[PDB]
């Protein structure tokens, strides 16, 4: 985009202010590739955190008001349930308790699609390009016309095909909203972990987030036996 | 000097040259000042390389160094300096004055000299002897040696901050204070 | 000048003349004519004596006896140094009196080096033309005429590569010689040599 | 050109990455020879690794989970139980020997001018086609099978067919090299590869000597052991 057309959506996510970057981020040239490409990978950026944390609020919600799945996590004779995972602790200690194949496969299949997002081959196949070279800045591609070698059933925005043959405004204010949901939503999870953390920071959740003693920002726990991981541990921070 | 390479983005574009010793160099001067500059970078990479292999855990040499005398590669120990003192007197004297013939090959055999307007840093023998470096066009040869003067610039500082870890104990932060 | 006229020049001293001290220059042609024969007689005779002595620094020597009481390995026991000492005095002196024989015919054709004829191309049938002396006609160097197969081209390649070689040896035989003599001296030679 | 033809071929193979040269070894002058020869040279190696590869995989689930003929041989005194790496270890000397020697004889075959001319074909470096195992219609004795399509299965088959299938060997090649190589990490860094962790066995030894453990020196000739 450009800094005329950000300013346009920042009027169109809320009349009131307008554009709002005291840090003139958007000015702020890094990557080295133009304000357009620098704009785009800022737009990308708040798309991406915006979607991650509505979803992880989803989560967060679902998962420490004890709504475990029925089945299984790993499977053997002596298999993690999900129950187990549940009552590991709140939801930074379920993540914590996982199985270090069950976190490293729910990161490596996110780092697949994340890939497959940043490949330019498959954006033009499924059109537009990439975000820091004209394309739209929030667009996963078809995981279906990249052509993958099994025919996969669904893609993963839109698998059963319910927002096709939407008007073209609406699908304006759709992204308006994805926009300023993920806003609000990075500050609800942060509120969450931030609670979870250090308590009384978020004043209005008291008592209902449960504690954590480990860094949330650590995906890999004692409990992960892999190259490096106990030493990292090792040492703790605030 | 403004047009003799090695200036990149990390001066930004210019010289660096805050003393001026740049301004009271020749020709000559300048091209001592490069040749002197490649030398020791290359130098000081392949001391990097071989102190960092030697003493961070690297398998090292198999078998004997000195079959009499009883002298051993892994008996040598890893910190730097002392199996430099630990190697046989012979050794060293074979090293550097094989290093030495090189020199005075250097010196010598290339006859266009670097000061006598010629290409510093030409060894002619000790380079590419597989010919690796012999297709690539001369815009990617002047990259790669400007990659070469940028990496053995950062080994320099790299040896000196080693041989300051062991002389100046807890010198240099990210080297156990042996060495 | 003769000496802007030969093999000898190589890339390891520039495309230039190695005569550092003017000795070519404060010469005459036939002396420099004595010097490429001389020259290039020592650096054969080094190789030879550098692959020998290293035979004899590895303790290889033949199945058999050099005499009716030595054996090889007997006489090559104490080392390349004292090998040519222990050697039987008869050898020594039939030794001698080939290499006399071969420096005597090759001396004795009217060509010459010093007197208008190649510096350093030996007459590959020395004994040849000798009246009233009979040889087998076995050519001194190429024997079984390797250097046929060659072009021109290919020849004074290998014949620059022949003085190279020469001087290499010339240094190396008397690197041995002298590590023996100073230990130490050259510190590539274990003392088993 | 051939890279151009590499270009090419690495987009069918996969057209979302396509090439992938991180090291430029195609524009490295190997041996000194022109860029086409090393880009024959490359692909030959990357058939012929992938070829291994895949032949070293179906051979460790054949011979770990237990897959024998039946009859006197060298089967007969590798250990029932015996995992993959220890099946060649417990082969007799002579058996690996003769093994990699009768696969030498087959690549001196494949390099050969001779039967790659009697097939009217050159060397992979000098305008060939790389991975190509020429029949044996240069062999002094008439040979009755050939090592590719012994039946000769593919007679009647279109290049375009042909072009996919060497596509499709590549690809599956460079994935059992994967594979394999899993397999023998497993056992000498264990936790390597997370999936076979607890499957394939800890192992103490050299893989990469062929001759070591030496093995068993037995003569398992029967009628006519005139040599022992
Ligand atoms: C190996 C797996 C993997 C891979 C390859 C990527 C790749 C990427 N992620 Mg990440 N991401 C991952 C796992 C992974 N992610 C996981 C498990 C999550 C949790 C759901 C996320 C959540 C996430 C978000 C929310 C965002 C990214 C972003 C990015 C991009 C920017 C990279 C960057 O500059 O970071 C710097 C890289 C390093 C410092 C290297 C560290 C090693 C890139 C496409 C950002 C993006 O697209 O910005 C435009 C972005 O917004 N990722
Ligand atoms: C042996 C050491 C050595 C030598 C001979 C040179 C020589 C040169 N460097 Mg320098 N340089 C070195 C080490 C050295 N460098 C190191 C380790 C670094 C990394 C910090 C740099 C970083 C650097 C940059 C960023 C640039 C140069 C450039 C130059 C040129 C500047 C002109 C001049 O008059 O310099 C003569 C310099 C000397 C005689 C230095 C002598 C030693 C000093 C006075 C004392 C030691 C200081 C102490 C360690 C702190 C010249 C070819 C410029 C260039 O490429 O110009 C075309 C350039 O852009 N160098
Ligand atoms: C140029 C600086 C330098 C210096 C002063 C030394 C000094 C020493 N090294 Mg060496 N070393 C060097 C570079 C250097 N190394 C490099 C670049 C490497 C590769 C990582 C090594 C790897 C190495 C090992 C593994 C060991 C030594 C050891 C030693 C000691 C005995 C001498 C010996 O046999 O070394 C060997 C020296 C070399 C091989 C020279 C390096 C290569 C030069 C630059 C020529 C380029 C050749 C090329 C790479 C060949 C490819 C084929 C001695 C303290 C031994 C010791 O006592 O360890 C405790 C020992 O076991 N070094
Ligand atoms: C003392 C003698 C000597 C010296 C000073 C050098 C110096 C060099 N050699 Mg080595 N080299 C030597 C002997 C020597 N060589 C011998 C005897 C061989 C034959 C086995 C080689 C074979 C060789 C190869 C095959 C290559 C080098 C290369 C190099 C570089 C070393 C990089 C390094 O430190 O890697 C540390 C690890 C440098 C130009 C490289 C080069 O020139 O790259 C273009 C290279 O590829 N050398
Ligand atoms: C004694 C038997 C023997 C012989 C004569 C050869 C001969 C050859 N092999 Mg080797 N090879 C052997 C056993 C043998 N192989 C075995 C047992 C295997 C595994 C089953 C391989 C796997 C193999 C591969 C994967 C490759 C070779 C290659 C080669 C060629 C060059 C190797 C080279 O330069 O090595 C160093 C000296 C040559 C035709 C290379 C080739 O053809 O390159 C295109 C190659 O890439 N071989
Ligand atoms: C059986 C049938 C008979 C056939 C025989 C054929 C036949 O003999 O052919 C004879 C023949 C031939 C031939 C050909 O005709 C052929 C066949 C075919 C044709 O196309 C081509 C030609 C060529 C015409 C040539 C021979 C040349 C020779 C022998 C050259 C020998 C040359 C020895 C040297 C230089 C020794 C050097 C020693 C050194 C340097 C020692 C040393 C050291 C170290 C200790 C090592 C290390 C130390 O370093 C430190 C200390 O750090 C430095 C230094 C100096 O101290
Ligand atoms: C906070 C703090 O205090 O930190 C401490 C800790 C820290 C950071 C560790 C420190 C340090 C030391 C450092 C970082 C030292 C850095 C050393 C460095 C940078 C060493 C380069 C060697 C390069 C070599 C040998 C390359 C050979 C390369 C070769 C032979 C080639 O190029 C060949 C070739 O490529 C060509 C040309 C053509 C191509 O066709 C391919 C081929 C292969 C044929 C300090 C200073 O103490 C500071
Ligand atoms: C992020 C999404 C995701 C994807 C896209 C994905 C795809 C595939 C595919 C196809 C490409 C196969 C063939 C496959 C196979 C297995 N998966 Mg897997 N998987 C994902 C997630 C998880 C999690 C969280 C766990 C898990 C597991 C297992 C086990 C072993 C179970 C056992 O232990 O009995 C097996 C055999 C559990 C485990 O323990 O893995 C070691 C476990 O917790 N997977 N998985
Ligand atoms: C955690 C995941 C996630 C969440 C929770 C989430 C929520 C919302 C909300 C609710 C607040 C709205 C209202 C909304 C609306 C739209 N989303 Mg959206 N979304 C998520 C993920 C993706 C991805 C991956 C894509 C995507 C898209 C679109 C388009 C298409 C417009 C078009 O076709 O032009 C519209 C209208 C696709 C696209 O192309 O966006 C440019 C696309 O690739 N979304 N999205
Ligand atoms: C290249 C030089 C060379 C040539 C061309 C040459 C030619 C001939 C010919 C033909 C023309 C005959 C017929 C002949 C005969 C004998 N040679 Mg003789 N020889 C050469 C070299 C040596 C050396 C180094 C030794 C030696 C010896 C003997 C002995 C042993 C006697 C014994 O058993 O004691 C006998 C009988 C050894 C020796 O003198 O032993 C005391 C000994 O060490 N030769 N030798
Ligand atoms: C153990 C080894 C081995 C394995 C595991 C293996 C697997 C596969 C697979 C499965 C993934 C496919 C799909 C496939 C396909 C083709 N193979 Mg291949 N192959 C092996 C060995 C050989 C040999 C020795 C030759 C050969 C060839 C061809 C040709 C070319 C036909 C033509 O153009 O005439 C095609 C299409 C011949 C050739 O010329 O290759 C350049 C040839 O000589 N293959 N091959």
């Amino acid at each position: 985009e450009s800094k005329a057309e950000l300013e346009s959506l920042a009027g169109k996510l809320n009349p009131v202010i307008g554009y709002w970057d005291p840090l003139n981020l958007a000015d702020y040239d890094q990557w080295s590739q133009g304000q357009e490409a620098a704009i785009g990978f800022l737009r990308h950026a708040e798309i991406k955190h915006g979607r991650v944390a509505m979803a992880a609020f989803v989560g967060y919600i679902v998962q420490s008001n004890g709504i475990c799945w029925p089945w299984a996590l790993t499977g053997g004779p002596n298999g993690v349930m999900h129950s187990d995972i549940l009552a590991a602790g709140g939801p930074a200690d379920q993540w914590d308790a996982l199985p270090t194949a069950s976190k490293l496969q729910i990161l490596l299949f996110v780092g697949g699609l994340e890939l497959w997002s940043e490949n330019s081959y498959v954006l033009g196949l499924s059109g537009e390009k990439h975000y820091m070279r004209g394309g739209k800045p929030g667009f996963f591609p078809s995981i279906k016309k990249g052509g993958i070698p099994h025919p996969v059933p669904f893609d993963l925005f839109d698998p059963f095909g319910l927002s096709k043959n939407a008007s073209p405004e609406k699908k304006a204010k759709g992204l308006l909203a994805e926009i300023n949901n993920g806003r609000l939503a990075m500050l609800g999870i942060m509120a969450f972990v931030s609670e979870s953390k250090v308590p009384g920071s978020v004043p209005a959740l008291a008592g209902k987030i449960a504690p954590y003693s480990g860094e949330v920002m650590a995906p890999f726990a004692a409990s992960d036996n892999l190259p490096f991981v106990a030493d990292m541990l090792k040492s703790p921070l605030f | 000097v403004s047009d003799m390479e090695g200036t990149g983005p990390e001066t930004g574009g210019k010289v660096f040259d805050p003393m001026g010793l740049s301004k009271i160099a020749s020709a000559e001067t300048l091209a001592w000042y490069r040749a002197a500059e490649l030398k020791h970078s290359r130098v000081a990479m392949a001391a990097v390389t071989g102190w960092a292999w030697v003493s961070s855990g690297g398998p090292l040499f198999p078998g004997y160094l000195s079959v009499e005398q009883g002298v051993t590669f892994e008996s040598l120990g890893r910190d730097g300096y002392a199996a430099w003192a630990a190697v046989p007197e012979a050794g060293k004297f074979q090293i550097l004055g094989v290093i030495g013939i090189l020199e005075i090959l250097s010196e010598s055999a290339v006859k266009p000299h670097y000061m006598a307007g010629g290409t510093p840093g030409k060894v002619p023998l000790l380079w590419d002897p597989l010919g690796f470096t012999a297709k690539l066009s001369p815009e990617t040869l002047a990259r790669k040696r400007l990659a070469e003067l940028k990496n053995g610039r950062l080994a320099m500082i790299g040896v000196m901050s080693l041989v300051s870890a062991h002389f100046i104990p807890n010198s240099v932060p990210l080297l156990p204070g042996s060495v | 000048a003769l000496v802007d006229s030969m093999e000898g020049v190589g890339e390891e001293t520039g495309g230039q003349i190695w005569d550092p001290l003017g000795i070519s220059e404060a010469v005459s042609d036939e002396a420099v004519m004595w010097f490429r024969a001389s020259e290039l007689k020592h650096g054969r005779v080094a190789m030879l004596a550098s692959v020998g002595y290293l035979v004899g620094a590895a303790k290889i020597s033949f199945p058999g006896e050099l005499a009716k009481g030595v054996t090889f390995a007997s006489v090559a026991a104490n080392g390349p140094y004292q090998a040519w000492d222990a050697v039987p005095q008869a050898g020594k002196l039939q030794i001698l009196s080939i290499i006399l024989a071969l420096e005597w015919a090759t001396e004795a054709k009217k060509p010459h080096y010093m007197r208008g004829g190649v510096p350093g191309k030996i007459e590959q049938l020395p004994f040849d033309g000798i009246q009233g002396l009979w040889a087998p006609k076995i050519k001194f160097w190429d024997p079984l005429n390797f250097t046929g197969a060659l072009s021109a081209e290919q020849k004074a390649r290998k014949r620059k590569a022949e003085l190279k070689n020469g001087r290499l040896a010339m240094i190396g035989i008397i690197s041995f010689i002298t590590g023996h003599n100073l230990p130490g001296s050259v510190p590539a030679l274990d003392s088993s040599f | 050109s051939a890279k151009a033809d590499l270009e090419a071929f690495a987009k069918e193979c996969n057209p979302v990455v396509g090439y992938w040269d991180p090291l430029g070894l195609a524009d490295l002058p190997l041996w000194g020879q022109d860029q086409d020869a090393v880009i024959g040279w490359l692909r030959h190696s990357e058939i012929k690794h992938g070829r291994i590869a895949m032949a070293g995989f179906v051979g460790y689930i054949a011979h770990a989970n237990g897959f024998r003929f039946g009859g006197i041989g060298p089967q007969n005194v590798v250990p029932e139980g015996a995992s993959a790496p220890e099946v060649w270890d417990s082969i007799p000397f002579l058996a690996k020997l003769q093994i990699i020697g009768a696969i030498g004889v087959l690549e001196h075959i494949s390099e050969d001018k001779n039967f790659l001319a009697a097939d009217g074909m050159k060397h992979y470096m000098r305008g060939g086609k790389p991975g190509y195992f020429p029949t044996f219609s240069a062999n002094v004795h008439p040979m009755p099978l050939n090592l590719f399509d012994p039946f000769k299965w593919s007679k009647n088959a279109s290049p375009e067919k042909k072009a996919k299938g060497l596509v499709t060997e590549t690809n599956n090649g460079r994935l059992a090299m994967l594979g394999l190589f899993g397999f023998l990490s497993e056992s000498k860094i264990p936790g390597s590869v997370p999936a076979l962790s607890g499957i394939i066995p800890s192992y103490d030894g050299d893989y990469m000597q062929p001759f070591l453990p030496t093995g068993p020196d037995t003569s398992l000739w029967t009628i006519g052991n005139l040599w022992a």
